[PDB]
């Protein structure tokens, strides 16, 4: 799960099938990060209105 | 490396190597032929660590 | 259809077959010819034993 230790220890042919995995998960872990606050966003308009 | 008599199959032989400095370029210069295909790790030069 | 077409010629033994290939490097062959990483073509051996 650390970055420098995935470059620091392979070539990058395949490093790459390694940093995509990483890549897609780091990706979804924000958007749905971002879909809460959204949500969470419209709730405290409502409260504030 | 350079020995004499390698043990048998069902009864392997394991060494223990530590503190000592282990220089990778020679495994991989002399008797190239050997096969030296590499998991986890690439020994492209990547091996000093 | 292609834009153009290259075409290389050498003598390599059977031994040597496994370090040329796309991406699989090796040292006679990174001294020697190395090929990209996102070569696009073939690559073909014929029989001169």
């Amino acid at each position: 799960s650390v970055l420098n230790d995935i470059l620091s220890r392979l070539d990058p042919p395949e490093a790459e099938v390694q940093i995509d995995r990483l890549i897609t998960g780091r990706l979804q872990s924000l958007q749905t990060y971002v879909t809460q606050q959204l949500i969470r966003a419209a709730e405290i308009r409502a409260s504030a209105n | 490396f350079n020995a004499t008599r390698f043990a048998s199959v069902y009864a392997w032989n394991r060494k223990r190597i530590s503190n000592c400095v282990a220089d990778y370029s020679v495994l991989y210069n002399s008797a190239s032929f050997s096969t030296f295909k590499c998991y986890g790790v690439s020994p492209t030069k990547l091996n000093d660590l | 259809c292609f834009t153009n077409v290259y075409a290389d010629s050498f003598v390599i033994r059977g031994d040597e077959v496994r370090q040329i290939a796309p991406g699989q490097t090796g040292k006679i062959a990174d001294y020697n010819y190395k090929l990209p990483d996102d070569f696009t073509g073939c690559v073909i051996a014929w029989n001169s034993n």
